[PDB]
RNA sequence: CAUCGGUUCUGGCGGGGGGAUAAAGGCCCAGGGAAUGUGGCUCCUCCGGGAGUGUUAUAGCCCUGGGUGUAAUACCCUCGCCGGGACCGAGGACCGCGCUCUGCAAGGAUGCUGGCGUAAUGGUCACCAGCGACCCGUCUUGAAACACGGACCAAGGAGUCAA
RNA sequence: AGCGAAUGAACUUUAAAUAUGUAAGAAGCCCUUGUUACUUAACUGAACGUGGGCAUUCGAAUGUAUCGACACUAGUGGGCCAUUUUUGGUAAGCAGAACUGGCGAUGCGGGAUGAACCGAACGCGGGGUUAAGGUGCCGGAGUGGACGCUCAUCAGACACCACAAAAGGCGUUAGUACAUCUUGACAGCAGGACGGUGGCCAUGGAAGUCGGAAUCCGCUAAGGACUGUGUAACAACUCACCUGCCGAAUGUACUAGCCCUGAAAAUGGAUGGCGCUCAAGCGU
RNA sequence: GGGAUAACUGGCUUGUGGCGGCCAAGCGUUCAUAGCGACGUCGCUUUUUGGAUGUCGGCUCUUCCUAUCAUACCGAAGCAGAAUUCGGUAAGCGUUGGAUUGUUCACCCACUAAUAGGGAACGUGGACCGUCGUGAGACAGGUUAGUCCCUACUGAUGAACUCGUCGCAAUGGUAAUUCAGCUUAGUACGAGAGGAACCGCUGAUUCAGAUAAUUGGUUUUUG
RNA sequence: AACGCGACGAUAACCCGCACGUAGACGUAUAAGAAUAGGCUCCGGCCUCGUAUCCUAGCAGGCGAUUCCUCCGCCGGCCUCGAAGUGGCCGUCGGUAAUUCGCGUAUUGCAAAGACACGCGCGGGAUCAAAUCCUUUGCAGACGACUUAGAUGUG
């Protein structure tokens, strides 16, 4: 119907530094800096009040206002990441062969590497390279549980999915063979 | 156009009540106004309302109403110009939120005394403040999560195991027995569902409901009462404390 | 090149008529009404910004009727004026029709100037270039399509003569 | 059309469209008077003779490069396609008549190209303007203007349909009819989701939820002798429904446009090619 | 004997029957009843005890399609394991016999990962003249009808760009396939019987390009 | 790629003769990148518009001054440019209206064959540096074709 105008608002907390030069939303917080380019969509950014950013479309379609909604959500997720950060509590189970997990800081490229051994007894060692900016630790509170902590929701979720996908059973009855590494908890650091 | 939710038809007997039900509510309140003398107004802010049935059975003599606050208030008559009886406009301005009406024929002092003596234990609603650091031991999780002594406690069910795992407990069902850590015990540390002073959320409230742990107190707060003869409303305690519009 | 004649293309200009004697519109006059409510008043997380209220106030708007007014302008029709460009000059004493009448644009191009002979203008051959373009005759069929003849050149070669 | 006219396509005052028969003066008319070889009861008809009027609107319009007769002289006597109408038949094909048109003996512009399409007919030249058809390039002429729609994992492209269906589409836009909505609409979150009652028959055992029937009442704000999950049976969760929080349009079925699929094999090729995406596609 | 058609199909072909009734949104002669009318269901085929094939072929080779037998990949299944079934993405890869038969398939059995289906203008190597008969036919009677060119491609050469050396790479083709053994492991799994897969290692089949150190074969070396 | 390209090595310069001088110049001047729901900047401000900038006067462009040190051009040095290779700076020399003059232009009428020099060429002569033919070789061969070796030598 070619809506003339539509707007959405994003509130920012008192302890962040948000900057959009052309369309590079760079948010600065206590834990670090998150930068994402939003050059693929047509949006107008403004500061509509002291601490709320107004993102608008003029002479746009329903698809465009849908893009406004989803980009609003992504910006809010970046704000949440730089304020509280994201935690993924990952759990692994075994039946008769105990799975061995080792996390190591590969100093070059500065990245975590997670190696999984004795997954249903296969001698292969599944090594997964870890997303930049997110940290992996072996939880001491609970057993057979890992913790994935980071700033970027997309990075941490993609890494958790990568682990849950690399630890996948082939050509076996899923009803009987229950081994694998599975997502358990998804929340904020604070 | 297209791209819309597939509306799930409900293959079930029970249907919408609707306009007929609302006009039935007007008729019921309006016809029950005249017989009784003391129209009490009460509030149940954030307690589960199972025991309203029990208080009905107790005060079989009286007549109790609870619906849309707006619906009941206007059935009474919000504006004094359209008002069933003088002072009922005052009762309407008292009626704000989780509010019920109580037509009674008997002593207001006895009503107040009984409703002050009324007190039941209940599972906590969302939004309250937790008073205890209740937790479950690192060993086998039982029916109540260890509130009663384990020696006299039946284990909780493998049927409820998936729900506990979904709602966050790092619990595992090994050898048909559901356990937080190891079947023998130790190994793990434990799971504290809620802490002292913590604002209970829906997750923790469901956890207490599943583990049969009660940490809320069902009590009814009488905002006020309106006498038919005098035609006025006298607020008591909760009446002045609870905001109204 | 100038003045002309015929055909034609293309710009500008001065008027006339018609509509509802255009509708609108400007300015006034009078009556009425309203909000996407001007000023003002009240509330209002105060660079600000909302909400309610109430018909011109520190903005204005809409409807109706009248005057300026036989207003202007658009559209259609119509009387003419000027400018630039293209193609042609057919006939060869006069006669005719006329006109703006000492001759004229009136039954058809003249006037002035210049260039042209070691080359103006042409012709044939060859090639390149744009566009077009099936190999002829015979025979059949509604039509095609087949089929027959054609290696080339020179000479000969077929409705004639009688009763 | 009417039947407030009668009567009842077969009704009609009236009267279509539409093509299709006949006539529109001087060689023509009327009647009068007679004969006859014919005819009739009989100048009743037929022909033959008299009379008259009206020639400068002689009796509609338009056309006018003339028409009539006799005699003589060559070549020809096939069909094909299509419009409309009409008759018969199939599953579909198709077959047969009549009219008209085109090609047959016809050059030219356009449909990329061509027996059947559109325009238009022909001496040799100059100038001007057009039709069909086109103005992104090949290609001469607009990347012309206005409003919208469409993104196709081989869209579509101009004068045509079968596949095809009351066909599937959580693509998109317009529109129609109904229903809720501060008495707070849809969605969401926190909850309630009861009592008789483990309802009746059945049976290792079946409690709303393995099976047949009934499916009622109290409380109600509402709660089904229950929508699924689940138990050996329970339990428990969840559904229907109902209240609290929020606050403004929705949501059910259809119609219409544009788009996907709606069926495809075997050498590599086609809107003509390139290519084109607020088009160089589609409608005006 | 006459008449008529010269002949067939060319957006044709595939996987889901027909007849009647019930239901049926819509449309219709004026309205779902002049009536047309999909999907389903009911009745018949169709229910109470488990050989068809005429002329043909047979082999090889190239290319292409997929409507995929196997290899690879995943989705689903009481899929414990192993062995499987169905579904789809996929044409790179390969795709053998015997019986039986006129001959093919079916069925049957042997290998094998597997013996899948097709296209390539269905890819390359008689009829009258009659004569003798008309309740049916015959004729040793005849008339007789009846076809070496061009060029693409590859290899080897090749004129001019002064001769020679060393290079670049547009473009075109393109190549690897399957099985097995050891370890995992008699482990995971499993009442038993049985019984995997990943990682790593070693071979073999087919195909392709090479080579004669060693072993057979061949002797106008006429030694 | 036998009609695609590069790097390198080695050559063909003299004597005599003789033959001719644009698939489209006329100011054929102009280097940021990047985005287009942003960018530029001198940091003041600026952006629809290349409708801009540069250059642009003199016999088809003379002579002499006046007067200017501004540009242009040629050669050297310094460095610079390699994707299919160049520009800057400095220096020499030559020219040079920014200013302001006096001299000449005509009758080509109102528009439409001389000399010299430089190259590309051919006809002969001799000059290099090579290639091919010839012989031999045999890692090669239908025939061409291909690997070698023939001028003092590990021939």
């Amino acid at each position: 119907m070619r809506y003339i105008h539509s707007e959405e608002t994003i509130p920012v907390p008192e302890n962040l530094k948000v900057s959009i030069k052309s369309r590079l939303v760079t948010v600065e917080g206590p834990r670090g800096k998150l930068q994402k380019d939003l050059s693929h969509i047509a949006v107008n950014f403004s500061v509509v009040k002291k601490g709320v950013i107004g993102l608008e479309i003029h002479h746009g379609s329903r698809k465009d206002v849908a893009a406004l909604r989803t980009v609003r959500t992504i910006i809010n997720n970046m704000i949440i990441g730089v304020t509280k950060g994201f935690k993924y509590k990952m759990r692994y189970v075994y039946a008769h062969f105990p799975i061995n997990v080792n996390v190591e800081k590969n100093a070059e490229t500065g990245c975590y590497e997670v190696e999984i051994r004795n997954f249903i007894g296969e001698k292969i060692v599944r090594k997964v390279v870890m997303a930049p900016g997110v940290e992996v630790e072996i939880s001491k509170a609970q057993k057979d549980e890992l913790i994935l902590s980071g700033n970027s929701l997309e990075a941490v979720s993609q890494s958790a999915a990568d682990i849950q996908q690399i630890c996948k059973v082939r050509n076996k009855d899923i009803r009987k063979f229950l081994d694998g590494i599975y997502v358990s908890e998804k929340g904020n650091i604070v | 156009p297209k791209s819309k939710r597939a509306r799930v038809y409900h293959l079930i007997q029970v249907n919408k009540k609707g306009r007929e039900a609302k006009e039935r509510l007007f008729s019921n309140i309006r016809e029950t106004i005249p017989k009784y003398q003391h129209c009490f107004v009460f509030s149940v802010d954030n307690m589960r309302n199972n025991y309203l049935k029990d208080v009905r059975h107790e005060l079989n003599d009286c007549r109790i109403f609870f619906g849309k606050t707006k619906l009941m208030a206007r059935a009474l008559g919000t504006t004094p110009e359209e008002e069933q009886a003088d002072g009922l406009h005052r009762l309407t301005r008292y009626l704000t939120g989780t509010v019920g009406l109580l037509f009674t024929n008997r002593d207001p002092a006895d009503i107040e005394s009984y409703f002050s003596n009324l007190s039941q234990v209940d599972f906590a609603r969302a939004g309250t403040v937790a008073p205890r650091t209740v937790t479950v031991p690192t060993g086998i999780v039982y029916s109540t999560g260890g509130e009663v002594p384990p020696e006299h406690d039946v284990p909780v069910s493998h049927t409820l195991e998936p729900e506990l795992r979904r709602l966050g407990m790092p619990v595992r069902m090994i050898k048909g027995k559901v356990c937080l850590g190891d079947e023998k015990g130790e190994a793990s540390e434990g799971y504290t569902i809620c802490k002292e002073g913590e604002v209970l959320d829906s997750r923790q409230t469901r956890l207490l409901k599943l583990f049969s742990i009660c940490l809320s107190e069902f009590k009814v707060s009488l905002l006020g009462y309106w006498n038919s003869a005098s035609g006025e409303v006298t607020e008591l305690e909760a009446g002045k404390t609870r905001p109204k519009r």
